[PDB]
């Protein structure tokens, strides 16, 4: 539960850069596969379990 | 306390590919 955003996956360190105004990241089918962390501002990737 | 000293006019012109902002954070 990253800041209101909920959902179940495994996290992942990325090296994508955020546009640091933004919060939340996206895919082609608006799911959700990159939220960064609101307390250390790190990027991390959502991935499904398997 | 204020008093009218601007009364600036107005006049018109073509706005092209402006204004386009961010709808969100994602
Ligand atoms: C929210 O609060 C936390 C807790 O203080 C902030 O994390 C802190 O961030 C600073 C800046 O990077 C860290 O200082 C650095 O520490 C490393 C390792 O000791 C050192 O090598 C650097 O020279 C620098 O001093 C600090 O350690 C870190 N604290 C913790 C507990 O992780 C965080 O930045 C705050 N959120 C925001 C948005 O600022």
């Amino acid at each position: 539960n990253f800041n209101g955003l909920t959902g179940t996956g495994v996290l992942t360190e990325s090296n994508k850069k955020f546009l640091p105004f933004q919060q939340f990241g996206r895919d082609i089918a608006d799911t959700t596969d990159a939220v960064r962390d609101p307390q250390t501002l790190e990027i991390l990737d959502i991935t499904p379990c398997s | 306390q204020c008093v009218n000293l601007i009364t600036r006019t107005q006049s018109y012109t073509n706005s092209f590919t402006r204004g386009v902002y961010y709808p969100d954070k994602v």
